[PDB]
């Protein structure tokens, strides 16, 4: 039979132990140990010099969790009590109890600079300001899991009689607007693997039936999620609702088979922290507890990689043994392509709607454009190979440099195809008249 | 009960090379047989 | 398994007896008694001065029932045969049947001076015109519940696959607008638990296995429901795509605690029948059986309330003890200021789209607005005497009249609070030179 | 309980035999042989002058296929091999592999004139040009069936999570449009008569789990389908979000019953083919399979009609012995006035932004609205003779043409009311001033 449960992303079960983590991302770490029937709560940060790290004892039990750059905010699912800390001095630390009914139970909690939101398995929303204000109250499909970044907000609902689905909104100062409510989500469920409830999996399953290790807004403010497919997935199109699309950027199962020399080897996997531009930032866990343990191993850093490839043709391709597989360049370059291409779309996105954020990203989508047309030169260079004029001109009109276009003319001249050649600088000239318009 | 076959009648309404090849047919057929 | 059923508003089951309510609504009531192989249908009424109460003899046995001003419906399910009764002289009853399929039933129907609409358990929508004149059919989801007014039109549909749903549409005289279309509906649902199955309860789930006692319009023309969990429900900004929203409104259940004497009275019951500004008409029943008895009891009054309380504060706050337990000035202001802003809200919408409909509402919103300002001046004065400039300062925003911070000047002297006069006194600067503009 | 399989548009089961057909369409059909472990593919068109039916050999035993009157689209579901071929011999054929996860299949696949789709069990989306370059890949609901006309596409999606939902969508050239997706689907299930009845036909339900017979674009793109009920659906004012709405519009065993004088002649089945405005192209199917077998049997023509009729009332009306039952003149004129109504506004939405493809379709619009006023006339003339004045003048409303309502104040006076004589001259005055305005 299934069950509700309160959830913060990234932390761990305890396993045996006496000891856990509440939630876990790029700025720091929230772990807990049990002293008898108390529990010391520690935040720790990977930046201690900026953010003090603090401990402090908990008499409540808390088990909800949520960590920003200005305080951490603790929460107690039964009673109802939450408490939030600040990092500094500067604002106080204060505790507040939020009614309940029979049998309800707080689910998740978020908090930002602008926006405090509580979530209940009744389906109620309540949202407060950072002294614990209430500002509104709001009934929904059941509510399992809640983040947060500026005003934007992402939430997850679930209930056997609706399905599966989540909501985006913005609680700006005019008004709470939703971009998505309720809108089913793609994502495969852990439970659809039922034949997989060994001893190690159910402890963690039972503390995580939904089985998503994280969920967060990228460095560019889109939201993005990891489940039990182990593939990252993001986002596309949010801020334009009618075109809104999920996009699976990056699949761990396959890197560390690949990195691996192509082996299926059962003994590390991959904790999600946070999507920063074309890098995941994850801590990497062996063995049987495939959570993270104590001490906290250093983080580490994977690069996103489109899922394009047949693992028979590239051992085949492959035939030291360990060694990261030799991929070829046509599969080379049309992953580079398509990553090139969605990178760009999603930075234009990015900047043309929220302006550059960091101060250089200009650079980096000229540089993305340098890399699609290069990629794009070694696939029409295959092509002209092949002689498939077609497929040859078709690539032609993907390119966006006349420096590339003019590369291709020499191509189809040492390709001898003087048929190529007459059509490309047709399309030179083409491209030349919407230049001179 | 009320007729309306023809108001709707009279609101609705509102030589060939076909036929002389059915004249030919009719009078051949009619000389064949008559004394 | 489960099984589709018929439904008509706030109409009882018979219980252990030869009678039962058809519907009941604030134009009247329908009540019928078994008389051998046949049955009397009684149409009584809450003004039979404009109206009559008459009755007739039902060999039909119409299942289906709606009242409104014009006249009386009445349905058959499984025959399929329907009666429409004007209650004046001037038009004429008629009777029809419906093409129903070998297995299909007609789960609800309703009535306006501009149409008669039927729904079945397959699906199937047929609309008509007053005198039985056809228009048109539609295909959607198992339609459950229907209700109208005007040409506004709200109705509920369930599939063991899609899950809950509701759509609200408009048969415009240019064309029928859709609102929203199966967007998911989220009430909450009774049959799971095993406490159900009380004698009580277990009737009425036999009877009404979704659980709903009534929906309705507003006085305002907003949709309105009343669910398994004795809480009203009121459809939110539907005027407005990005903000359309279910808002708890009232808990009868916290109602009858409190007014009890913070006491579990669950001997009493309340049957809905319309609502009126703030306040929503009802029945309260007691005894065993949840749903009102015979004679049909008195029409009782409450108001819409937020959900602020907690049980155990105001049980402290307040320690003859039957009497309704006391409230304190901070739940009672924080309370005051969100029914006041929602029902300003609700107001605004209404005089915006539908104007001056009783010809009163500025004066109703002149009085909401001073009763906003003064429930936040009370919290003002509750941050001020807790010495918290900040938190005082950002209530002191939510002020709207100048004199109100004229009042939070003087009060924050009174708390000896200067840097909080200073920054006051800059916000009635900025907004003096804001009003000059 | 459900499981995922692959489908293609109106295929057949191999049954007994070694052969099957893969696929039908109004241009042509598809059937294989099996040859001990190879298979033999043959082609077939109905326009002869157009085009060669040709034959050739697969070692691989594709299990897709899709058509189109450029080429045909050839897949293994298991192996993820795929196949593609022009009609014409100048662009020669081309054949690729896709990857698959553990357990995935195609489950269908589709083609425009420039653009090639795959999906998948697992939910993941795959897209590539008429040369095999990729384009994008996507993650959302499983898909179990897609279509295509032109650039325009339409896909039906299926989750035990989500429930049923479709998306429509133009794959413009000059850009991509997406006008739903992934919304909810009202279509009727089959699975209670598969877990129920045991009747025998269990082999097509495992051959076609969704039950889902046949779906394609009319003769002038509107979506259509057929359900497991054996009724046609099509979707209106799709252009129109607010206003798109499903529509029964035929009912083939209601047509049955009638043509067989009342009868349960169950042996008789229907096979759908295509829509041609309309009329339903089918194959009329005797015995123990409800399919058609080799060689193939002519094609039927049917006409489509609105659901009205009720088989005891027309039992009754009616009371050699096979004769097809008669039906009341209300009847017949009600449901032409309905089918009238909703091809001219089919055929008028079509015009309003498409336009005419053949010069002439205008006319059949006036015959339709002549048709719709003489329909109405009729019924007009039966209020009247019933003296229901009321009705008569509400149905007068709906008279389009002056030379209707003069034919209505000529039959006003045959029924001798010179009250409804003086209110349609009434409204003919008024008529005729916003004629004149």
């Amino acid at each position: 039979k299934f069950r509700y449960m309160p959830f913060s992303p990234a932390g761990t079960p305890f396993g045996f132990t006496d000891r856990r983590y509440l939630t876990m991302n790029e700025v720091g770490y929230v772990s807990t140990v049990k002293n008898s029937e108390q529990y010391s709560i520690t935040v720790s940060f990977f930046d201690v010099g900026r953010f003090r790290e603090y401990h402090f004892e908990d008499l409540f039990g808390y088990d909800l969790c949520f960590l920003n750059e200005k305080g951490t905010l603790f929460g107690q699912s039964k009673t109802g009590q939450i408490q939030y800390r600040p990092h500094d001095s500067i604002h106080s630390n204060w505790t507040k109890i939020i009614p309940l009914q029979a049998g309800e139970r707080i689910t998740s909690v978020a908090a930002t600079p602008v926006r405090v939101i509580v979530g209940t398995s009744l389906g109620y929303f309540r949202s407060f300001n950072q002294f614990g204000v209430p500002f509104a109250v709001e009934k929904t499909s059941p509510i399992v899991a809640l983040t947060a970044q500026n005003y934007r907000v992402f939430s997850v609902h679930y209930s056997q009689f609706h399905g599966l689905s989540y909501s985006l909104s913005e609680l700006g100062t005019s008004s709470k607007r939703y971009y998505k409510r309720e809108c089913p989500l793609p994502m495969s469920l852990p439970n659809i693997n039922s034949d997989m409830k060994k001893d190690a999996n159910l402890d963690y399953y039972n503390f995580n039936p939904m089985g998503i290790k994280s969920l967060f807004f990228s460095s560019y403010g889109d939201p993005c999620i990891f489940g039990s497919d182990n593939t990252l997935l993001l986002l596309s199109k949010w801020r334009s609702p009618e075109e809104s699309k999920w996009l699976p950027i990056l699949d761990s199962n396959m890197e560390i088979w690949k990195m691996s020399g192509g082996k299926e080897t059962t003994d590390i996997h991959v904790w999600p922290l946070a999507l920063a531009y074309d890098t995941l930032n994850c801590i990497l866990v062996k063995g049987k507890h495939i959570w993270p343990e104590f001490p906290l191993p250093l983080p580490s850093e994977m690069e996103i990689r489109m899922p394009v490839f047949v693992k028979s043709k590239l051992l085949e391709e492959n035939k030291e043994e360990d060694k990261e597989i030799q991929i070829p360049v046509s599969m080379a370059a049309e992953e580079e392509y398509l990553r090139s291409k969605v990178l760009s779309e999603l930075l234009t996105d990015t900047l043309e709607n929220d302006g550059e954020m960091y101060g250089n990203e200009n650079e980096v989508l000229a540089a993305l454009n340098g890399a699609y047309d290069k990629a794009l030169l070694r696939l029409f260079a295959s092509a002209c190979s092949d002689q498939n004029v077609e497929k040859a001109l078709s690539l032609a009109h993907e390119l966006k440099q006349d420096r590339a276009l003019t590369a291709a003319v020499k191509i189809s001249e040492r390709a001898e195809l003087p048929s190529l050649v007459k059509k490309i600088n047709n399309i030179r000239e083409a491209r030349y008249e919407q230049q001179l318009k | 009960d009320i007729n309306i076959d023809d108001i709707l009648a009279e609101l609705d309404k509102e030589v060939s090379p076909q036929q002389d090849f059915s004249d030919l047919m009719k009078s051949w057929k009619n000389e064949r047989c008559s004394p």
